[PDB]
This record gives structure tokens, C-alpha cells and sequence, in this order.
RNA sequence: UGACGGAGCCAGCGAGUCUAACCUUGGCCGAGAGGUCUUGGUAAUCUUGUGAAACUCCGUCGUGCUGGGGAUA
């Protein structure tokens, strides 16, 4: 149930305190909590990132981080209804599509692709096939690993063909959701990272209640697709700076 | 102090086993 | 700012040099995304 | 090959020696490769594999 | 396999030629309409391929 | 087979390249279905079994 | 008896498409009617059987 | 059953794509409209 | 069961082959039509074999060609090739012969390379 | 003979059960060897076939070189 106490808040106190002041650090900007689970998740690791809601606080806005999006096989549709909206026309600093992604971006212009954005994008019916054209950069950990999106808000039956529309207001309400929320991949072992919050956009109180706020979507029993996995007895919480020890929380 | 206090509680644990 | 983005700059009336020097000037009030500047 | 020297001196030191991977598959360290330190290039009887071994007895 | 190349194969005498058997992609008529049998007559299929596979493998 | 692609001698006639083929690429067709059969079946054949 | 139902009437629907194409393919003069959607009806000229 | 004897006696899912459905974003209703 | 006839174009490493019959007069290279063979400015290099003769002959036959390999310039001279010599062939074996050496005296007065090759080479001095 | 930004297109070589990174942050299991998960950084002529680039077309600009500590927001 209910996490948030002393111990919790001492050690992302303490947390914030080191980073401040280590000059091992001082490049990292972030907070991950690593969940213990009791278990193994049985589930195997596709590299598709689930979205855990967060209930109050909006860890980011989407104006304030690069956004390459990845499109589909022509691209006019996409970069002409998206460049000329003006309610998406300034939101993507990339729209690019897979087959110029990776005629143009071979060998180290991806690590140059790496550190140029910070939100990869891609449309999901090509969201499979960039593991190899991004390489393994992209893949290797979980900070630039590409989310998936809906383009049309429309859905295939079958015997019969998607009509190729995109909807701005539809795309530009899920890349809301997607920085206003934080995410996970599953995986099969016991443990599981989920960022929350960043080093001087959020504060202690606010970190430690999207802390609860995953802990609650993710071992909640209902929303279980996206949500629901962690059917056991969740062991452990810590916290830590990419570069920075597991501060423990809730060792049940 | 507690971010030395649990490396060094990590690094102990893992001297003694 | 509304000035038309084909005018040449000599014949600008000030409010609107005051407007793109102020949009300038404090972008992020503006919601000029951050990708932009750097 | 990639580590058995850590310098292109070394490598310099033991140019033209003759080893062998694990399957008795003979061969010859050749040259010293630039920007790689101790990265060679060597020459066998033939295609060796990724899951094999070199080896340079000495004494 | 050994797998010849197709310069060296389109060029080949014509008691050399390899015959190579494309597969098929189109759900032909006489596959769809094909009736195979159930229950009894499956379990029977199973039971003669592995009555045949024990004596291939014992002889 | 290389040797014997570069010893063809194009004038080389038998009696099977009148019913064997030859695809698009220059490369072999060989019919999956029988050479004891035909491929393709006749109207009242289809009429019989349809 | 209700999966009876549905096994029936599925079976129902297949064979009046089978012998719609068997009646088709008998002889006769026949035009390709196409309806609004796309489900095609094959009308026969008006012509008695000789 | 008596759906059954009426039967008797009368959230997106992408086919191709199965990760979609643990992929796609909850939108809200907040997320549409307003200044961004 | 139709008069068909085919013939071959080749430049340095693009190859066309023409299947040449009576029909209607359609002209089609790769399943489009002729008027769509790029890069546009050598479009008049296809088009020679049929403005050199009048489309009063290709007013009764329909060709299609099928090229493959080579590069661009390659590609409309294998092109041009495979129609003059397909002509050339269906209105011998078809047509009259009168008809026949009279477009091989057309296409050869404009350049013989329409009808034949230049295949072998260098020559060591 | 440029610089941005889209689009059309055209090869021939090459098929060994073989082809291919490094350094970290931590969790869990294990007696240990280690296993598995997690994570950030660096490197890159990618990986077996589909595909080349120069080229062609369509919008946009508009031709007087490079530096660090100093000093203005």
C-alpha cells in the first residue's frame, strides 16, 4: 500500500544532496526507481515502452525536448498534415521515414542521432523494424528508446485496407500523454526501472508521489495489458542517478 | 551520510559473503 | 509576431520590430519550444 | 586479432611469428593495425572462426 | 545445401540443369478442396509415421 | 558445374527441350505438381469435382 | 444446440456459394451484374433451355 | 439461457500489430483541447 | 495462336527484350507506356524508331519491352534497339519483305547502331 | 557548377552451421563458477542480396574567407 515515510524521504533527500555535490555526476539529471519484484514477470522484453499514468504532476511538457518522429513509406501525407496544422507545426523537431532514416543515418550519425534528440517517435506499423536502423544505441538500456503512436485514430479490418489519414489534434494528444506520463518495459527477470522526475523540474513531494502513483498502476490488478504485471508481492524500491547506488525504500 | 552508509552497506554484504 | 514573412526588413513599423524583438527577448513566456534556442 | 599485445610496438616486437587457433589451424601475424593498439592482422591456413583462439608459444 | 549461383546455373548444360522447384504462394483449388480425414484416421497417420521412422532409424 | 557451364557448346539439341522450359531469370521451371498429371484440369473435370 | 446453429448455417452459406458458382459455369449467356457495395450477381439472358 | 434459447429459436486492437495494444498512449480528455 | 516475334536491344550492360504482335498499337517499356521513359531528354532516342518510319506501322502492332541491367543512357539504347529490330523482324516474317528492307534502309541510313550492336572491343595496338 | 528541403529512377561483382564492439550503474539467484535482469557513456566502412552514387525533376535562398582569454546584456 501507502509509500511515502521517513526512510523514503531521507533517502531521496540524500539522493539529490550527493548529485548536487559529486563531481561524478554532474551530468546525469534524473531519477529512476528500481522495483524489486517478488516474482519473475513472465513476460519476455519486446522493446515496446508501456505508459504508467501519472495521476497530478507533468513530468514534462512537450515543447521542452527534441522529438524525432518516424513515419511511414511515402511521408508527404504525415510531414505536410503535421508541418502545417499549427497545432502540431512546432512540435517535432524531426519527421523523418524509414527509408531515408537509414539511407541517410548509417554509423555514427546515429551516435549523433543519440545525443541530437531526446524523443524518439514512430509511427507503430514501423515501430518493429527500427531496431535495425537505429541500432542498438537506441536499445542498449531504456532512455531513447522509441514509443509507438497511432497516426489516424483509425483501425484494420480485415479483407480490407487502413485509409491513410493522419489526425493532428489525436497525435499531438498522445505525445501529450507520452511526456506527461512516465513508462517501462517489461522484462523477464525481477527487475524494472521507471523513471520519475528529473533534477530540478520536480521537487520531493511531487517525486515521491508519482513514486506511489507507478507503484499503484503497476501492481494494480485491473488495467492489465498495459498495467498490471506485477502479480506477485513487490519486494523492494530503490532509487538512483544513472551513475549513483540503489537508495532502498520498502524492504517489505 | 546515507548515501555512504548504504555503499558501504552494499560493500560490506557482499565482503562477507 | 504577425509581420508578414515577406517583407524585406527596411520597412518595418516599430510596433511590429518591438514585437519580434520582444518575442525574442523572452522566448520562453512566448511558448517558443526550447528545441529552437540552445 | 585483438589482445594478446597491448601496443603496436609489441606487435612490431613479434611481426612474422607463427601461431595457431585451438584447431591447429596455423598462421602468421602479418601487421600491426593503426589505431587499434594491440590489433593485428594475421593470415591462416584458412577462414577461422569467431569462437576460436590464437596462440603464440613461447619460451 | 550447396547452393550454386544463378550466373553459373543459367548456364549450365541441359543434362546438368538443376531442377529447382519454386514454391507455391497461391491456395490452389485442388489443395483447398483436398478432404482429409479425423479422430481415427488421424491418429492413425500419426501412428503409421512413427511406426516408420522407428524402423528407419533402427535400420 | 562451373567447368561444365564454360564446356556447354550451345548446339547442343535433345528431344526434352521442346516440353522442358525455361523461366524469365534463364533458370529452370520445374513443375511441382506430378509430370504424370497436368496442372491444370478441364472444364468437365471441374464440373465433376466442384 | 446452439453451436449446432452456427455449424449449419455456416455450412449453408458455403454451399450456396458453391452451387452459385456451379450454376454459373454451366452454359447460357450471362452478364457480371455489380450492385452498390460490390456483391456480384450473375443475370442470365432470357433464353430458353433448347 | 435465455440468450441461449433466443439464439436458438430466432479500446483498439491492430490485427498485424499485437504490441500496439500495450503500446498506444492513454489519452485523456485534458489533453486534447487547451493551451499547450 | 498469335504472330509474335522477339528480338533483343543490348548496350553495355542493359539488356531489352521486345515481344513484338498484332493488336491495337500500344507501346509499353517495363508495363508503362513510352512516353514515360526517363531521363526525359533521351526520350527522343526511344522515340526515333517510330518517328523515323511514321506510326502508320505501329499503328497495327502492339510491343512491349522488358528491360533490365545498365544505367540510364544504357537502358533507352538497349530500348531503341529491341523496337527497331522488332519492327524490322515482325514486318519480314508477317508483312512483306519490301516492307521489311525498307525500314532496314531507313534505320540503317539514320544509324546502324539501331539494328546492330558495336559489342566486342578494346583492340590492343 | 552553390546551399537548404522533398520526389522519380538505373547496375554488375559477392552466399563455409558462417559475420563479428568496448567501458560502466545497480537488482536478484548461487557455496563458488557464474547466470539473468537493469542502466549510462564511448566507438561504428553495420549486419548476405532489397539498395548504389553521380544523375533527373519540383519549392526556397542568394554569391567580398578564418581565432581565443579581455570587454555590454
Amino acid at each position: 500500500d501507502i509509500i511515502k515515510s521517513g526512510l523514503a524521504e531521507k533517502a531521496l533527500k540524500a539522493l539529490i544532496l550527493q548529485c548536487e555535490e559529486n563531481p561524478s555526476l554532474k551530468n546525469d539529471k534524473d531519477i529512476h526507481i528500481i522495483i524489486n519484484t517478488g516474482k519473475k514477470m513472465g513476460i519476455n522484453r519486446d522493446n515496446i515502452p508501456r505508459i504508467i499514468p501519472l495521476t497530478k504532476y507533468k513530468l514534462f511538457k512537450p515543447r521542452d525536448l527534441n522529438i524525432l518522429l518516424i513515419t511511414k513509406d511515402p511521408s508527404a501525407l504525415y510531414r505536410e498534415t503535421l508541418t502545417k496544422d499549427e497545432h502540431t507545426s512546432e512540435l517535432f523537431k524531426e519527421i523523418i521515414s524509414v527509408k531515408n532514416l537509414r539511407r541517410r543515418f548509417k554509423g555514427s550519425k546515429l551516435t549523433q542521432l543519440y545525443k541530437d534528440f531526446d524523443l524518439v517517435v514512430a509511427d507503430y506499423r514501423v515501430h518493429h523494424l527500427l531496431p535495425e536502423v537505429l541500432g542498438s544505441r537506441f536499445y542498449h538500456g531504456s532512455k531513447k528508446l522509441p514509443y509507438m503512436i497511432r497516426m489516424s485514430k483509425e483501425v484494420k479490418l480485415k479483407r480490407q485496407q487502413m485509409v491513410e489519414k493522419c489526425d493532428p489534434i489525436y497525435v499531438r494528444a498522445q505525445l501529450r500523454s507520452i511526456c506527461k506520463n512516465t513508462s517501462y518495459i517489461p522484462n523477464n527477470d525481477n527487475c524494472l526501472s521507471v523513471r520519475v522526475g528529473y533534477i530540478q523540474k520536480h521537487s520531493i513531494p511531487e517525486i515521491l508521489q508519482n513514486i506511489q502513483d507507478t507503484i499503484n498502476f503497476l501492481t494494480d490488478k485491473s488495467k492489465r495489458p498495459q498495467g498490471g504485471v506485477i502479480k506477485g508481492g513487490i519486494i523492494s524500491i530503490f532509487v538512483k542517478t544513472s551513475n549513483s547506488t540503489s537508495l532502498p525504500i520498502y524492504q517489505f | 551520510d546515507y548515501y555512504q552508509q548504504v555503499q558501504r552497506g552494499k560493500q560490506d554484504k557482499k565482503i562477507s559473503r | 509576431a504577425d509581420v508578414d514573412l515577406h517583407k524585406r526588413a527596411g520597412e518595418l513599423t516599430q510596433e511590429e520590430l518591438e514585437r519580434i524583438v520582444q518575442i525574442m527577448q523572452n522566448p520562453t513566456h512566448y511558448k517558443i519550444p526550447a528545441w529552437f534556442l540552445n | 586479432i585483438k589482445d594478446m599485445f597491448s601496443s603496436a610496438m609489441e606487435v612490431a616486437r613479434f611481426e612474422g611469428a607463427q601461431i595457431k587457433t585451438v584447431s591447429g589451424i596455423r598462421g602468421e601475424i602479418k601487421r600491426a593495425l593503426s589505431k587499434p593498439e594491440g590489433h593485428y592482422r594475421a593470415a591462416f591456413e584458412d577462414k577461422i572462426l569467431m569462437s576460436d583462439i590464437v596462440i603464440l608459444r613461447s619460451w | 545445401g550447396l547452393k550454386v549461383p544463378k550466373a553459373v546455373q543459367k548456364e549450365l548444360p541441359f543434362k546438368s540443369q538443376i531442377h529447382q522447384m519454386k514454391p507455391q504462394k497461391k491456395k490452389t483449388y485442388m489443395a483447398k478442396r483436398a478432404v482429409v480425414l479425423g479422430g481415427d484416421e488421424k491418429k492413425a497417420r500419426s501412428f503409421i509415421q512413427k511406426v516408420l521412422t522407428i524402423s528407419k532409424a533402427k535400420d | 558445374l562451373r567447368e561444365k557451364a564454360k564446356e556447354r557448346n550451345p548446339d547442343e539439341y535433345y528431344h526434352a527441350m521442346h516440353s522442358r522450359k525455361t523461366d524469365a531469370k534463364g533458370l529452370l521451371i520445374s513443375s511441382r505438381h506430378g509430370d504424370e498429371e497436368d496442372e491444370s484440369l478441364s472444364m468437365d473435370q471441374v464440373k465433376l469435382l466442384k | 444446440v446452439k453451436q449446432h446453429l452456427q455449424r449449419e448455417t455456416q455450412l449453408k452459406q458455403v454451399q450456396q456459394r458453391m452451387d452459385a458458382q456451379r450454376e454459373l459455369l454451366k452454359k447460357g449467356s450471362k452478364k457480371k451484374i455489380v450492385d452498390s457495395s460490390g456483391k456480384i450477381s450473375f443475370k442470365w439472358k432470357k433464353q430458353r433451355k433448347r | 439461457l435465455e440468450d441461449i434459447q433466443q439464439s436458438i429459436l430466432k479500446f483498439v486492437k491492430d490485427h498485424r500489430y499485437p504490441g500496439l495494444t500495450p503500446g498506444l498512449a492513454p489519452v485523456g480528455l485534458s489533453d486534447e483541447e487547451d493551451s499547450s | 495462336a498469335v504472330p509474335s516475334v522477339q528480338t533483343f536491344g543490348k548496350k553495355k550492360s542493359a539488356t531489352a527484350v521486345a515481344h513484338v504482335k498484332a493488336g491495337k498499337g500500344l507501346i509499353k517499356v517495363n508495363g508503362s507506356p513510352i512516353t514515360l521513359v526517363e531521363p526525359e531528354i533521351l526520350r527522343f532516342k526511344v522515340y526515333e524508331p517510330l518517328l523515323l518510319v511514321g506510326l502508320d506501322k505501329f499503328s497495327n502492332i502492339d510491343i512491349r519491352v522488358r528491360v533490365t541491367g545498365g544505367g540510364h543512357v544504357s537502358q533507352v539504347y538497349a530500348i531503341r534497339q529491341a523496337i527497331a529490330k522488332g519492327l524490322v523482324a515482325y514486318h519480314q516474317k508477317y508483312v512483306d519483305e519490301q516492307s521489311k528492307n525498307e525500314l532496314k534502309k531507313a534505320f540503317t541510313s539514320y544509324d546502324r547502331t539501331l539494328l546492330i550492336a558495336d559489342s566486342r572491343r578494346p583492340e590492343p595496338k
